[PDB]
C-alpha cells in the first residue's frame, strides 16, 4: 500500500517499487562480527552447563 | 547505425547474447543459492 | 572419566548463517574436555517424529565456521509438541547437558 | 439371497445364487474361514484345470503362491495397503475371486500383524455386477460376526493369523448410489472412463493419505480406459505409492500393451521421459485433451527393480525417485 | 495377551517400539492397533468377579 499510494502521488509524479529480500537476510556466510561472538558465546556455554 | 544489444531480459533478435544478461544472471544465481540453502536448512519449498 | 558428560546441542528458530559457527566452537569446546556431543536434528520436531540425534567428533566440525544455515536443522517447533517423548530420548541419550 | 434375485436379473447363470446356498463356514473348526469359503469354490466351480493351467501356460509359475515364496515372512506380512486394479479377462470369475481370497490368506499368515487395507476395484461391466457375491464371500471368508450393507467396507479378521482386515469393493453400483445420495433410482449409464475419475473424486474428498504397499495389475476388460501402463502410470503422478511400492502383473495373454508395460517398467529414464512424450504428441487431440490419461501421465524420475519373472507373472518393485 | 503388544511385523525402530507409536507419513500412528489413537482406555482395566 505504501508503494502504491507513491505511485499515485504527484499525479503520477515518480516510479514506486516494492523490494522484498526476504529470505535473503539471512545469508551466505556469517560475518565477522558473528563469527566472533559464535566464538566468544559457544566456549561462554559449554563453560556454563559443563 | 548500428546496436549493441543491452538487456538482462535477451529480448532483442539479432543477438544469441545480450549484455548484462551474465551480470543479471550471475546476481539472480547468488540470490537463489541463499534461498535453497534457506530452504535446505528448514522440508520447505521456494517459489522465487 | 567420572566428569565425563553427554552434551545436547538444539537448533530451535529460523535459519541465521551464524548457527554452523557458533555449534562448531561448542562442539571442539566440548571434545577438547572429553564430553560426548549429540546434535539433535531437526529441532524438537526431528527428536519427538523420529529421534534424530547424530553424535559429532573433531572430523563432522570440517568447513562449519564459513558455512550459513544449519548442517543439523534448525526449525521452530516447540517441546511442547510432547514433553514426554523429548523426556523421553532426554533419559534415553542421557543427556547431562543442552543449548 | 436379494443378491441371487439381482444376478438372474443381470444375466449371470443361477450356479452363483447356488454357491450362495451351500456357502456357510464352520467357525469352530481348526481350518480359517477365508480358507474354508476358498476350498469351496474350488470344488463347486471345478477351478482345479484352469489354476493348473494358469500355472501351466505361466512357464508353471506358483500361482497359488507368487507372495508367500517370493517375500519372506516379514516382507509378505509387513504389506498393509493393498489396490487390487481389477480383475483378468483371462480367468474365470470364480478364479479371478479366489485369488482374492487366496492373495488375502498369504499376506494374513502372521498374529504379528498391523492391520490390513485391500481394496478390490471392479472397472467394466463383465465383473461389475459380481460385487456382491464377491462382497458376500469376503464376509463370509473373514466372519465379520464382530461388529451385510447395501455399500461399505467388510471389516473382520482373516488368514492363518487372524489378521484385522477392511475389504473395500469399489464398482459403479457403488459409485451411482453415492452420486445420488443413496435413491432407490440408480438406473443410468456410466462409462468405465468416468468411473475412474469418480475414484480419485473419492480419495481426494475422502482425505486418504496413506501409500499402496503392493499394487495388483492385470488384463482386463475394456483396455481402452483400463490399460494396465495407463492405470500404473496415474497412480504414478498422484503419489498414491509407497517409495518400495510393489508392483505384481498377473495374466496368461501376452499382447502388445504388455510390451509397452515392461519396457516402460524396465525402461531407462530416458525410455521413460520419452515414451511419455511420445505418447502425449502422437495420442493428444484437443477433443481427447480433457481425459485424466492427458493430466496423470505417469513419471519418468521413477525408478523400478525386477524381483520376479515366471513367464507372464512379474514382480518389480519402485527403487528410486530421481530429483 | 499380543493384542495389547507392539507388533513384530513392522518398520520399527527400538524407541518406537518403547513409546508404542511411530510417526507414518507424518500421522502418529499405534506400534500395536496400527490407528491413529495412540492411546487405546480399554488397557488399564480393573479384573474382578
Amino acid at each position: 500500500l505504501i508503494a502504491a499510494i507513491i505511485g499515485e502521488a504527484g499525479k503520477g509524479r515518480f516510479e514506486s517499487r516494492t523490494a522484498v529480500p526476504g529470505h535473503v537476510q539471512q545469508g551466505k556466510s556469517p560475518s565477522s562480527i558473528d563469527r566472533v561472538n559464535a566464538c566468544r558465546l559457544a566456549i561462554k556455554c559449554c563453560n556454563f552447563i559443563e | 547505425l548500428v546496436l549493441i544489444p543491452a538487456t538482462i531480459s535477451n529480448n532483442v533478435p539479432g543477438t544469441e547474447y545480450s549484455l548484462g544478461s551474465d551480470t543479471c544472471l550471475n546476481s539472480f544465481m547468488e540470490y537463489c543459492d541463499v534461498i535453497k540453502q534457506s530452504a535446505a536448512a528448514t522440508n520447505r519449498v521456494f517459489v522465487v | 572419566e567420572s566428569s565425563r558428560l553427554n552434551i545436547a546441542i538444539i537448533h530451535v528458530g529460523a535459519p541465521t548463517s551464524a548457527l554452523n559457527p557458533a555449534t562448531r566452537v561448542a562442539t571442539l569446546n566440548s571434545l577438547a574436555k572429553g564430553h560426548r556431543v549429540f546434535a539433535i536434528r531437526n529441532g524438537f520436531a526431528g527428536l519427538i517424529r523420529h529421534g534424530a540425534v547424530r553424535e559429532l567428533n573433531w572430523i563432522d566440525v570440517e568447513d562449519w565456521h564459513n558455512t550459513g544455515g544449519s548442517e543439523i536443522g534448525t526449525n521452530r517447533s516447540l517441546p511442547s509438541d510432547d514433553m514426554g517423548t523429548v523426556a523421553y530420548y532426554f533419559q534415553q541419550y542421557k543427556f547431562d547437558g543442552l543449548i | 439371497d436379494s443378491i441371487i434375485r439381482d444376478l438372474e436379473r443381470e444375466n449371470v447363470g443361477p450356479e452363483f445364487g447356488e454357491f450362495l446356498n451351500t456357502l456357510q463356514t464352520d467357525l469352530n473348526s481348526e481350518k480359517p474361514p477365508i480358507e474354508q469359503v476358498k476350498s469351496q469354490l474350488e470344488t463347486h466351480f471345478n477351478l482345479a484345470h484352469e489354476t493348473q493351467e494358469f500355472s501351466r501356460k505361466n512357464d508353471n509359475a506358483p500361482v497359488d503362491k507368487l507372495l508367500t515364496n517370493y517375500y519372506n515372512n516379514y516382507e509378505v506380512n509387513v504389506l498393509e495397503f493393498v489396490l487390487q486394479m481389477g480383475f483378468s479377462r483371462d480367468l474365470s470369475i470364480p478364479l479371478n475371486v479366489w485369488f482374492v481370497l487366496d492373495m488375502i490368506s498369504q499376506l494374513s499368515t502372521s498374529k504379528q500383524d498391523l492391520p490390513l487395507d485391500y481394496y478390490l476395484v471392479l472397472n467394466n461391466s463383465q465383473t461389475g455386477k459380481y460385487s456382491d457375491f464377491v462382497r458376500y464371500l469376503i464376509y463370509e471368508a473373514v466372519g465379520a460376526e464382530i461388529h451385510l450393507a447395501n455399500r461399505g467396507p467388510i471389516r473382520g479378521n482373516v488368514g492363518a493369523g487372524d489378521r484385522k482386515i477392511t475389504f473395500h469393493l469399489l464398482c459403479k453400483k457403488t459409485a451411482r448410489m453415492i452420486l445420488v445420495g443413496d435413491d432407490r433410482e440408480t438406473d443410468f449409464e456410466m462409462s468405465d472412463r468416468s468411473f475412474v475419475t469418480l475414484l480419485l473424486d473419492y480419495y481426494q474428498r475422502v482425505g486418504t493419505t496413506k501409500k499402496i504397499d503392493l499394487l495388483l495389475l492385470t488384463n482386463n476388460f475394456d483396455t481402452n480406459m483400463n490399460n494396465k501402463l495407463q492405470q500404473l502410470k496415474i497412480l504414478e503422478s498422484l503419489n498414491m505409492l509407497k517409495s518400495n511400492c510393489y508392483v505384481l502383473d498377473y495374466q496368461i495373454t501376452v499382447d502388445q500393451v504388455t510390451a509397452n508395460f515392461n519396457s516402460y517398467v524396465e525402461g531407462i529414464p530416458a525410455f521413460r521421459r520419452h515414451e511419455i512424450a511420445n505418447f502425449l504428441k502422437k495420442r493428444k487431440t484437443p477433443k481427447n485433451a480433457d481425459e485424466l490419461i492427458f493430466k496423470y501421465v505417469g513419471r519418468w524420475n521413477i525408478c523400478y527393480q525386477k524381483k520376479f519373472h515366471q513367464g507372464n507373472i512379474s514382480i518389480h518393485q519402485i527403487s528410486g525417485y530421481l530429483d | 495377551d499380543a493384542n495389547f503388544q507392539v507388533k513384530h511385523n513392522a518398520n520399527l525402530s527400538a524407541d518406537e517400539r518403547h513409546l508404542r507409536f511411530f510417526y507414518d507419513d507424518g500421522v502418529k500412528t499405534s506400534a500395536v492397533s496400527g490407528k491413529s489413537s495412540v492411546i487405546d482406555d480399554n488397557t488399564s482395566v480393573v479384573i474382578g468377579i
